[PDB]
């Protein structure tokens, strides 16, 4: 004999910008 | 809805024909008519059965119709719709890392009772200090509808948010359809074949432009909108968008879009937005002390808002103060003696074809028997160009 | 101020607003009798003087009351007259049950097995309320005070 | 809404419920519940016909329904339609007066099972050899819809007739019809909508003239076919027949009847031949050996049919280069160095916006690596 | 690959063609040849077992072909093929002591979806701060192919380690090669014995150097690179690197290493670098407007990488503008107007024989139906001087 067991159960069911920064330094190039 | 009913189907009225019948059919020979004696063990027991069976031998014709208006064009059983406005939110400085105001934040007015959610994640980026996120009414209907800024008062605190508030007036709160409007709605599936008629192309330009919408098409009216000159070929439609306000151009551009392919080749379509006639009331009324002053002005305001909607209101029709009267005094509980729109007693017809009323103001003045005078005014628009 | 449009072939936003009627076989009335029980499980009778469809239904179903499925079966109205010699399919007991077929359906809360069939079928097998299960009934009285208008 | 349930979901529970009331009307002085009690016989027997009347009354709404759907829809409700045939009846000689076949004259197959009766009285005049008459099946079903010269059995001979049977297969037999089928019948008479639009003004044209026509529909383009002159309310339809040829007078009144009950108020319709434009193509092409030339040749020539096939162009619309060159190029084998179309290699622009392409000659100048030069010319006219 | 089909396999055919056949060989006496009708089951039935027999037979050829590709020359199957790259750590401070980063280190991009892993243990010599080791994805696919500096993020936080980059793009991320270039390689194999006419541009292209590299074999071509010079025993080789460069020396010299015992005695091998030649494209197209014009862009820019792949390439070939337009369009959606290559439209010779083209710029120019003109001038080349 082969036998089976099965435990189951049951879910439960359903700004434009920032404000400042540190100065930069631009160098055209 | 109004069917013929076949049967008379009463309880008591079935126990009495019962026992009248039952005296006729005997050359009165059976006189208990009593119809609540010793044989009303009888005749109610039948009666209860005859009722209970009669009942839905009435509901055939009904019945069929409804399948007939269900199964073979489908038409969704509307339950009604949620107000919707926009929540901007402030915070107390400028943070070095990007916000997240999160999904479903809960918002309200000032007594806690109206209460709104926002639609999904609000990122407010680094540097900025405000963010503005729509947000839904928690629950269907009008009681939603609530002016500007009329929605401060939030629970959950987070970290460095100073301030919430709608910018938006809530609108398109909707507790259901009556029974002729949808009726009206099945009925325009049947004829909306080919746009031809002014009705038939308002009908399709309120769809997909939203519910809460209102059209106003007029044939033969060219660009300078002047009716004396007719145009053959030419249909202007005139657009008041989801919100009560005149079509903004990207929904002008939309209705275009969708109406392109269904107007006559070589008809020429004009779309405009609409325009709004303000509408001020004063009102002096008598109150029968069945009411409390301030319930009787809520109803009043109430009612007179559910008479203005623009899907009650025909475009370009004058607003007949007769009418305006009977829905004030549906209310109940109060008697009307005086009521002035716009600075006079009389009808106000609309500018043109394309104009659609909107009431702004009201003013109550109410007396009761006792001579309590009780006066108040209530501005319902933010502004006169809204 | 005006847009001016003129007429399209075809665009996109004729499939926005697109179909309006829906053929839908949902229930009503007229989809009460969709399913069908089969042939095989079914009895073909003659129509002899004497009989009925109570005496139909009580030797076979062995319920009065289950006369509406034989007739179901038959697409015969009752009061008309079944002439003498006529055929008749009579569903057996045992073999009425393999009529109701059983459907997995997909929910936001989580998949549920159904059973559909006929109406006639499916009120007699759920005679007495003993299928459903009592929390259905109790949640059917949870609204009980039904608001009414005065009039 | 959803539609009401009308009949009793359990009717011995109406007679207990109604024995209960029993009870509530007499105040707890009715108890008897049993089939021997006094009020049990009526309540039951009352119930059993409640049944029934609510049985007729889902009969009678289902059937308010179908009438609804027959009498104001236009579409009948079909349970079982009896197969038709046409069947001939030839004659062993020729009479000098007229030969009378009665109504219900009875003729079936070789077994006998499926049996036909003629609809009416057939009337063979005099010098006349055969007649015909439609013949309805016996029952309704499928099993009625055989093919021509199946149904030639007939037991009463008549004299001088020598054959009788059927020269159409008989059709239409149905044994019924499922509710979903008349539900989608129902709703195809409301969709039903007559062309407003240019494309659909065309696809009605279209499915007029069969598998292979074209048809464009222009606004307000009028008689005389002058585009800086419009005429208010008027539809214009440039037509090219099934067989890619401006189509004939006779093709153009048949679609004008056909379309003429269908146009609104205020709107003139004028059907007119389409124009053609003939395309001459020279093409200098390197075959990369791949193929062979004559293979090629097959392939870029079908590639180019089915370029210029009517149902692919665009009247009105340029022949650009190089599409053709794709067009070309997308057998793969080769690879394009010159193409001229009508002496030329620019896009050619139509006449006017009817005019469609109609490519009717090309030339195959085809080269390998190694030098061989295949050389063709092809006339693709009719 | 192209097996003829020995038996029409197909469930309709199949049906349709035993009817017919059926009142063939009946002499006319059945007559149900209809595909739908009540015949339907039989052949129906008869035609699914036919259909999944004769698909099964159809296949001998093709299995005694595989058979005799995968036994008797045991060729490996592609899988797919994981990307690399060169990452680099650098450490927080210079330590006293040499440093290990681990075998297996897991790293990632910003997102932490693409994961890669180093190749093997990563020692630090004591002093040093920041070093190189190579990585693999975590899995096969062309997902995981990503620009240098897009690895950034390491999930263990070991101790003096500050920071992790890729100097390189990750490449050769491949899910399965074709069938066309397996049939080439399998067909190579068979030939590449005792090195001959050109068969060095096979032993190199895609072995002992790598996949996604080039070669050119030249005969009798000396050291100036001068064709009107011809020495004889003389073989001139140029490469183009895995990394689609010139090649390295060293990849040079690991080539000559390989192909020495492999030359015939007597004869000379030469092998310089290969050049390359920039393409800058520029497109006048009109859209369908069935794709969007970032779509459009992208597609052509997928378009034009596969097109000008050296592996797609052959060595001083010219580029032929007519085939790049082929390319262009098979994109689709579009109708190409002109196209302009290195400031002209005429096809481009290669300076020499052993010059790959290469391109560089694309410049779009996309107008549509409603008149929209995209212009979208875009940089494909790795310039830091742009």
């Amino acid at each position: 004999i082969f036998t089976s067991q099965v435990s189951a159960y049951i879910p439960v069911a359903p700004s434009q910008g920032v404000g400042k920064l540190p100065v930069y330094e631009i160098l055209s190039y | 809805l109004n069917a013929p009913q076949l049967v008379v189907d009463d309880y008591e009225q079935l126990i009495i024909d019962s026992l009248v019948h039952t005296n006729v059919v005997s050359n009165g020979e059976f006189t208990d008519l009593d119809a609540s004696g010793f044989m009303r063990p009888f005749a109610g027991t039948m009666a209860y059965a005859g009722s209970e069976l009669l009942y839905k031998a009435n509901l055939a014709s009904i019945a069929a119709a409804k399948s007939f208006f269900k199964n073979v064009l489908g038409v969704p059983e509307d339950t009604g719709t949620k107000a919707t406005t926009t929540l901007q939110f402030g915070l107390s400085a400028s943070l070095s890392t990007d916000f997240i105001v999160p999904i479903n934040f809960q918002v309200s007015d000032l007594s806690g009772t109206l209460r709104f959610y926002t639609i999904g994640n609000l990122v407010i980026p680094a540097g900025a200090t405000f963010g503005t996120i729509e947000a839904i009414a928690e629950d269907i209907g009008e009681k939603y509808n609530v002016s500007a800024n009329f929605i401060d008062q939030y629970s959950t605190p987070l970290t460095y948010l100073q301030y919430v508030t709608n910018i938006r007036p809530a609108t398109n709160g909707r507790s259901g359809e009556t029974i002729d409007n949808l009726i009206e709605r099945c009925a325009q599936i049947i004829r909306i074949r080919n746009p031809v008629s002014a009705l038939d192309f308002e009908q399709l330009a309120e769809l997909t432009m939203g519910e809460g919408s209102r059209c106003k098409a007029i044939g033969l009216l060219g660009i300078n909108k002047i009716v004396t000159d007719p145009q053959p070929g030419v249909v202007h439609l005139f657009l008041l968008d989801v919100n009560g306000n005149p079509a903004d151009p990207v929904t002008i551009s939309t209705v275009g879009a969708t109406l392109q392919p269904r107007i006559m080749l070589g008809t020429r379509l004009l779309i405009s937005p609409m325009e709004v006639l303000n509408i001020e009331l004063e009102l002096i009324a008598l109150s029968d002390s069945s009411k409390t002053f301030q319930q009787l002005a809520d109803d009043i305001l109430e009612a007179l808002k559910v008479f203005f909607n623009p899907a009650n209101l025909t475009p370009g029709e004058p607003v007949l103060i007769e009418e305006v009267k009977f829905a004030i005094r549906s209310v109940g509980g109060l008697s009307i003696s005086y009521l002035q729109m716009n600075d006079n007693a009389i009808n106000i017809p609309m500018p043109n074809q394309w104009t659609i009323p909107r009431f702004s103001y009201i003013g109550f003045e109410l007396t009761d028997s006792e001579g309590t005078v009780y006066r108040d005014n209530v501005v319902t628009v933010t502004n006169p160009e809204e | 101020t005006t847009q001016e449009f003129l007429s399209k072939n075809k665009t996109i936003e004729s499939e926005l607003l697109d179909l309006l009627i829906k053929p839908n076989t949902d229930d009503s009335i007229l989809t009460r009798n969709k399913q069908a029980i089969a042939d095989r499980d079914l009895f073909d009778i003659e129509w002899e003087p004497g009989q009925s469809l109570n005496k139909l239904a009580t030797e076979y179903l062995g319920d009065s009351f289950a006369w509406q499925i034989i007739a179901d079966a038959n697409g015969i109205d009752p009061t008309k007259e079944i002439d003498i010699g006529a055929g008749l399919k009579v569903p057996d007991q045992k073999a009425l049950e393999n009529s109701i077929k059983k459907f997995i359906v997909n929910s936001p809360t989580g998949k549920q097995l159904i059973s559909d069939a006929k109406q006639s079928i499916l009120n007699l097998i759920g005679v007495g309320d003993s299928n459903t299960e009592f929390s259905k009934t109790l949640k059917d009285c949870i609204g009980k005070v039904v608001n009414f208008s005065f009039d």
